[PDB]
This record gives structure tokens, C-alpha cells and sequence, in this order.
């Protein structure tokens, strides 16, 4: 959901680091302006197309 | 970097969690509503607790972004809504006290019961018997006694609790920057930051008054005709110049005048329009009705329902052990799931209610692409107006003839149109003064200008002034008459039932203009038209992304609500009533009192 920059074609990225957005570096911990980069889908049979 | 990017990041996260949490809570609520069991209640409680807690922490976290550094004006709305709708300011003891007070209000309204005099043997509740008695029974003494007894047994208990509740809500409003809780309600229509479209909170008040200045003659002529007709039913009790007794309006509070149609039919000899027998002959079931509604919706160009809607929604009462509430509702669980919850009988009223609810479902589907915090109508009134405009065209004789329920041999002349317009009038026009009166009284009491010891005193004084209805039994300050109203006890804004009505006749008159229709306004259809469909859809898809003044402009062409279409709708009825009221006095006298 969050990356510093874009991706070159045919590329993969697996690194998981806390994406700092605020000016203060939060030293890789969860908190304000410091979100984990990997989100999660939620799948249930009752969803719509 | 700058505040804008950080706010955008925070919103991009918040939407993602909010979707899933809302889905879980709504699914739990639906599961309880279609399956009434204690564990379903527990699941509802858990899901609601999680949702409320999450909203609370998000409201706490959102405070770090000052709102004066946002110029996109789209992030600002989302930030404002999130900050407002989850912020608590009262102390813990006061907060739990208010929660207990509200729970007590709901419990006492649900559990209230009154029964026959000097006989504690058998007793009944408001919904089963009292409503039927006030809608059907013509006994003067029975209706008067029941009306007095319910108020005596409810408002007297509810008075001091309301006295504490108003104070607590007042300090809640004072803690924020609003002047009072009435201003907190009025802030819904507030519009700021846009040139040529700004709407101030106070202005609304003035506007309402101006509107009520123009609809007075129609209401008073209808009142005179109603008084003249009810003279026949109860000659001794009703005065030719006094206000009507409060216990002879066909319901508990006089909110609707529908029940008096049989007692006030203009031409009883002529047959009434009805299709119930026709549907019975053709062996109509629920799915046929809903498919007909869907075809009507398609015929204007709007897309029709998904497969999940047909599979998941339920339309017939399960019966047996499976018990569920049969109040018609349109659920939008989010994430692409829309359902309708209602129990269907083979009647014309259910046939119209199907269209009415499908309108809400289509409106919900319209703005699915907007962000989560902006998935709502432009104000509290647009949603109801959209859901109600279609029921008008659904019941027109032309649509019935095209569908085929009405025989082609049917004809139209004076009496049919007059009866239809009058039946519509006793439902639409009558409720406006009552709603305006209630809203104005609550505004005044929250303003604090009226002392407690005059609460009842003013309440009836304005009732004889505007509504033109006199109480049949005197009451002291012990009673709390407004507390007997369901919406007042449950803390619901009631002004939306006045802005909605004046909206809908603005919409219809617009669409019939685009449909190139000619003739009387009340005989209009938009089945084949498509320009009206796309024009409506253009406003429907907006959601909350724009000020409601702009949205109203994009459909009709005005920046404010107007009363002219409403009067234009009922103009033939106005002329006929003016003709009929030649020998009847117009205007009620406030000096008369039924109890000597
Ligand atoms: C900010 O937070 C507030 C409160 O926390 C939220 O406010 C709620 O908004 C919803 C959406 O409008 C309100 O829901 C509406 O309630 C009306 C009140 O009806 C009550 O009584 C009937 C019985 O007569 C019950 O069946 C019902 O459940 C209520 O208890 C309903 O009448 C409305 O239904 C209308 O629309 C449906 C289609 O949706 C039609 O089918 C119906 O016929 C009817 O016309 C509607 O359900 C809710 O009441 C508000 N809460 C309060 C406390 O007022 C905001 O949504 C929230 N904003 C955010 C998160 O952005
Ligand atoms: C206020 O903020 C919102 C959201 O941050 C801005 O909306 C964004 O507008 C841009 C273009 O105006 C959209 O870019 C478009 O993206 C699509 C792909 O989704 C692409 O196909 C288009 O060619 C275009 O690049 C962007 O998607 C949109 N944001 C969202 C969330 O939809 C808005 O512009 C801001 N207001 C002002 C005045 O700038
Ligand atoms: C919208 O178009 C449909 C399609 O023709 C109309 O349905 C026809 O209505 C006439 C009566 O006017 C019937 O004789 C036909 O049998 C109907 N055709 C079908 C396929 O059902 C419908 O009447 C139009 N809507 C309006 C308001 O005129
Ligand atoms: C309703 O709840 C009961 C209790 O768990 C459950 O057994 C049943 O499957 C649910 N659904 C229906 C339709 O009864
Ligand atoms: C309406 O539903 C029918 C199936 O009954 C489908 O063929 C049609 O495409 C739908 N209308 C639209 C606009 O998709
Ligand atoms: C009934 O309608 C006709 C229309 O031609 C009109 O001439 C007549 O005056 C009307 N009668 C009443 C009582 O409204």
C-alpha cells in the first residue's frame, strides 16, 4: 500500500520496513506517521462482484 | 513533508480498516434482525463495541492535523466528519449518566402500557390495541380517555428525566463551539468555504418561517372543510369556529390525517381505484412484484439489481419458530452487498413500498465509488425525497394501465382526480404544521428562553395558534406531552420531515418537465423517458462530495428550497375547496375550550 518510489517493469519487492511519513524518524516502530507497508485483503463468500 | 500528504496517507489507511469493520458490524446486525436469538444480540454488542472503540481511537488520532492548512476542501470534509462524529468531551460520570438516561428513555417507551379504568385484570400495549382503537373506534369517551391516560402514565414519569437530559445535552453543546444543542442540530445544513454557495446555520430558521408563510391558505381551507365534515360525526362536541379536539384525529398524536378519509370522502358513490383484486385474480406473488419494480427502474435507464441481491434478500415472513421484524428496510452492508428486509403481502400498499425501497437501494448503489466517509446523501433530506418521488409515479393510473392491472375501460373525470388529490392531501399537507410546531418548540426549549414552569403552558398556547388544535383535557406541568412522541424520546432530529417533502415536489416537477409531459401535474409518468433518468443519476452519483446547494442547482436550477411546485401540485384541489368553503367560516378561534 505504501512505497517510497515506483517500480521498474518486471520487478518484485519483498522488503517489509515501517514506511515513515512524518519528519521525525520513528526508528522502525508502529505509531503515528509510521504504518506497516503490507495491507491485507478480506475475502468472504457474501461479497459482490 | 507537508500536512496534505500525511493527511492523505492517514485517510488511505483509515478507509481500508473502516470498510471491513463496518461490514462486520452490519452483517452482525442483519443476522440478528433476520434471526432473533440471544447469541445474535451478543454478536451485535461485540461488533458495535469494536466499531465504537475504533472510531474513538481514530477520532483521538485525527487531532494532530490542524484544519487551516488544507486547501483541497475534499480532505477537509472527511477530517471534519471523522473529528466530529467520534469525539467525546463530557466527564466519565456525566457520560455514563447520559447513557443511562437514554437507555431509561428507550426502555420506558418500549415497556409503556395502559389499560381499562379501575380494572387491573387485563392490560395491553400501545402498538397492538391503542393504535387500532384510535384509528377505528369512533367512541368519543373511549378515545378521549385513552388519549388522556397514555399521556398521564408516560409524560408524568418522563418529565424530570427530560429536564435533566436537556441540561446535559446543553453542556455537551457548550463544551464544543456551538451555541446550543439546537445549533448542533442546525449545523447539518451548514455550508462553508465555497463562494456563491455558502449557507449559514441561522438562515435555515428564517427560510422555514418564510415557507410556512406561503402554505397557510391551503392548510386553513383544508381545516375548514375537515371541520365542516366532522360536524356530522360529532355535532355536539365540535364548535363551528373553535379548534378541533385533540383526541379525534384518527391516531395517537395527530401526525397523520389518513384515517379520516372514509369519514371525509368527497364522492362516496363513485368507485375507488384498487388493484388488489386484480392482483389476486392474476395470482401475483412477491417475486413478480419485485421484478415489476425492477423493470420499471430499468425502463428509465438505471442498471438493475445484482445476483447477490436476489439470492440474499428475503421478501416473505419465515413464520414458525423463525421470527423477525417486518419493518421494511433497505440494508447497504457495504463492499458490494445490498439487501431488502420486508415481509410482503398481496396488496397495493406493498406494491408501492417495493418501489419506495428499491429507490433507496438504487441511491445507495449510485455513490459506491466515493470514499467511505462521503458515502451518504447531500443532507438528511435528499435520501427520503429520492425514496419518495418514485412512489408518486408508481400509483398513477397511466402506469397501472400500461402494466395491465387496471382495466383499459377505466375513465377519468372530476371525481377521480379530486378524490385522489384529497387522499394525497390528508397525508402530505396535514403533517407539515405539526412537524414545524414540534421542531420550533424544541428549538425554543433548547435555546433556554422558556423556563421549565412554563413548558406545558407555552406548548398548548402555540398549538391553538398554528396547528389549530385544542387539548380536550387541561394539563399541568406534571405532564410532559412532547415526551410521548417516539422521536422526541429517542433523540432524533425531526426537521428532516419538513425539508424532505418540499424537496420531492421540486424533483418531480423537474423530471416531468424533462420528460416533455403535458397536462395536470399529478398525472405524470417517466417510464419510457431516459433523459430524466440520466439527469437524476448525475446528481445521485455525487454523494457528499459537493455542497447540497450545488446539487439542488444541478437538477432544478435554484439554490434554495421553494414552495411553488407543492402548491402547483394541489391547485385544482385548492380551487375546489375554495368553491366548497363559500358558506363556512375560515380560521379557528383560540378562546374556545371543550372543557368549559
Ligand atoms: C455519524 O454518527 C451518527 C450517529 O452515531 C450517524 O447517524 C445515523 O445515521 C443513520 C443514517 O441516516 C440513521 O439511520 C436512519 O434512522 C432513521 C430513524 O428511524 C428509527 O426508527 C425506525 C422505526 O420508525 C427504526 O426502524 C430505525 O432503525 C431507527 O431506529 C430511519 O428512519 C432511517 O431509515 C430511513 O431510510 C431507510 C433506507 O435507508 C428507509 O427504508 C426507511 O423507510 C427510512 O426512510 C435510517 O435508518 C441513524 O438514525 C443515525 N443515528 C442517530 C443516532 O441519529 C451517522 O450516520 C454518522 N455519520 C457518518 C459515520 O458519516
Ligand atoms: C483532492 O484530493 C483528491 C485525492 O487525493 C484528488 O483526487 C485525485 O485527482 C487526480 C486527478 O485530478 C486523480 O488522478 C487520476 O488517477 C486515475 C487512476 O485512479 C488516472 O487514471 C487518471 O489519469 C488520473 O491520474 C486521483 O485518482 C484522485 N484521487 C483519488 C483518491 O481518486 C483531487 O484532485 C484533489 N483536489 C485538487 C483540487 O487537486
Ligand atoms: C414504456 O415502454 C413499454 C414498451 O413498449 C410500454 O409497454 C407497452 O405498453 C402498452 C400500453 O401503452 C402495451 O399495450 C404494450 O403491450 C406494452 N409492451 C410491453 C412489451 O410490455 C410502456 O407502456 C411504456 N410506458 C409508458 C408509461 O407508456
Ligand atoms: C438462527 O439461529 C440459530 C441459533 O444458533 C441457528 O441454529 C440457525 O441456523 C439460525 N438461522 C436460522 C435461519 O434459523
Ligand atoms: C436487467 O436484468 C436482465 C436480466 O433479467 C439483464 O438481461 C439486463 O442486462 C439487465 N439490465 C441492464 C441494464 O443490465
Ligand atoms: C368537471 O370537469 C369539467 C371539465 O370539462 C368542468 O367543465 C366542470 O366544471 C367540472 N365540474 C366540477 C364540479 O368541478
Amino acid at each position: 500500500l505504501f512505497r517510497k518510489s515506483k517500480l521498474k517493469p518486471f520487478e518484485r519487492d519483498i522488503s517489509t520496513e515501517i514506511y515513515q511519513a512524518g519528519n521525525k524518524p520513528c526508528n522502525g516502530v508502529a505509531g503515528p506517521n509510521c504504518y506497516s507497508p503490507l495491507q491485507s485483503y478480506g475475502f468472504r463468500p457474501t461479497y459482490g462482484v | 513533508s507537508t500536512i496534505e500528504e500525511q493527511a492523505k496517507t492517514f485517510l488511505d489507511k483509515f478507509n481500508h480498516e473502516a470498510e471491513d469493520l463496518f461490514y462486520q458490524s452490519s452483517l452482525a446486525s442483519w443476522n440478528y434482525n433476520t434471526n432473533i436469538t440471544e447469541e445474535n444480540v451478543q454478536n451485535m454488542n461485540n461488533a458495535g463495541d469494536k466499531w465504537s472503540a475504533f472510531l474513538k481511537e481514530q477520532s483521538t488520532l485525527a487531532q494532530m492535523y490542524p484544519l487551516q492548512e488544507i486547501q483541497n476542501l475534499t480532505v477537509k470534509l472527511q477530517l471534519q466528519a471523522l473529528q466530529q462524529n467520534g469525539s467525546s468531551v463530557l466527564s466519565e460520570d456525566k457520560s455514563k449518566r447520559l447513557n443511562t438516561i437514554l437507555n431509561t428513555m428507550s426502555t420506558i417507551y418500549s415497556t409503556g402500557k395502559v389499560c381499562n379504568p379501575d380494572n387491573p385484570q387485563e392490560c395491553l400495549l400501545l402498538e397492538p390495541g391503542l393504535n387500532e382503537i384510535m384509528a377505528n373506534s369512533l367512541d368519543y369517551n373511549e378515545r378521549l380517555w385513552a388519549w388522556e391516560s397514555w399521556r398521564s402514565e408516560v409524560g408524568k414519569q418522563l418529565r424530570p428525566l427530560y429536564e435533566e437530559y436537556v441540561v446535559l445535552k446543553n453542556e455537551m453543546a457548550r463544551a464544543n463551539h456551538y451555541e446550543d444543542y439546537g445549533d448542533y442540530w442546525r449545523g447539518d445544513y451548514e455550508v462553508n468555504g465555497v463562494d456563491g454557495y455558502d449557507y449559514s446555520r441561522g438562515q435555515l430558521i428564517e427560510d422555514v418561517e418564510h415557507t410556512f408563510e406561503e402554505i397557510k391558505p391551503l392548510y386553513e381551507h383544508l381545516h375548514a372543510y375537515v371541520r365542516a365534515k366532522l360536524m356530522n360525526a360529532y355535532p355536539s362536541y365540535i364548535s363551528p369556529i373553535g379548534c378541533l379536539p385533540a383526541h379525534l384525529l384518527g391516531d395517537m398524536w395527530g401526525r397523520f390525517w389518513t384515517n379520516l378519509y372514509s369519514l371525509t370522502v368527497p364522492f362516496g358513490q363513485k368507485p375507488n381505484i384498487d388493484v388488489t383484486d386484480a392482483m389476486v385474480d392474476q395470482a401475483w406473488d412477491a417475486q413478480r412484484i419485485f421484478k415489476e419494480a425492477e423493470k420499471f427502474f430499468v425502463s428509465v435507464g438505471l442498471p438493475n439489481m445484482t445476483q447477490g441481491f436476489w439470492e440474499n434478500s428475503m421478501l416473505t415472513d419465515p413464520g414458525n419458530v423463525q421470527k423477525a421484524v417486518c419493518h421494511p428496510t433497505a440494508w447497504d452492508l457495504g463492499k458490494g452487498d445490498f439487501r431488502i428486509l420486508m415481509c410482503t403481502k398481496v396488496t397495493m400498499d406493498d406494491f408501492l413500498t417495493a418501489h419506495h425501497e428499491m429507490g433507496h437501494i438504487q441511491y445507495d448503489m449510485a455513490y459506491a465509488a466515493q470514499p467511505f466517509l462521503l458515502r451518504n446523501g447531500a443532507n438528511e433530506g435528499f435520501h427520503e425525497a429520492v425514496g419518495e418521488i418514485m412512489s408518486l409515479s408508481a400509483a398513477t393510473p397511466k402506469h397501472l394501465k400500461s402494466i395491465g392491472l387496471l382495466s383499459p375501460d377505466f375513465q377519468e373525470d372530476n371525481e377521480t382526480e379530486i378524490n385522489f388529490l384529497l387522499k394525497q392531501a390528508l397525508t402530505i399537507v396535514g403533517t407539515l404544521p405539526f412537524t414545524y410546531m414540534l421542531e420550533k418548540w424544541r428549538w425554543m426549549v433548547f435555546k433556554g428562553e422558556i423556563p421549565k414552569d412554563q413548558w406545558m403552558k407555552k406548548w398548548w398556547e402555540m398549538k391553538r395558534e398554528i396547528v389549530g388544535v385544542v387539548e380536550p383535557v387541561p394539563h399541568d406541568e406534571t405532564y410532559c406531552d412532547p415526551a410521548s412522541l417516539f422521536h422526541v424520546s429517542n433523540d432524533y432530529s425531526f426537521i428532516r420531515y419538513y425539508t424532505r417533502t418540499l424537496y420531492q415536489f421540486q424533483f418531480q416537477e423537474a423530471l416531468c418537465q424533462a420528460a416533455k409531459h403535458e397536462g395536470p401535474l399529478h398525472k405524470c409518468d417517466i417510464s419510457n423517458s431516459t433523459e430524466a433518468g440520466q439527469k437524476l443519476f448525475n446528481m445521485l452519483r455525487l454523494g457528499k462530495s459537493e455542497p447540497w446547494t450545488l446539487a439542488l442547482e444541478n437538477v432544478v436550477g435554484a439554490k434554495n428550497m421553494n414552495v411553488r411546485p407543492l402548491l402547483n401540485y394541489f391547485e385544482p384541489l385548492f380551487t375546489w375547496l375554495k368553491d366548497q368553503n363559500k358558506n363556512s367560516f375560515v380560521g379557528w378561534s383560540t378562546d374556545w375550550s371543550p372543557y368549559a
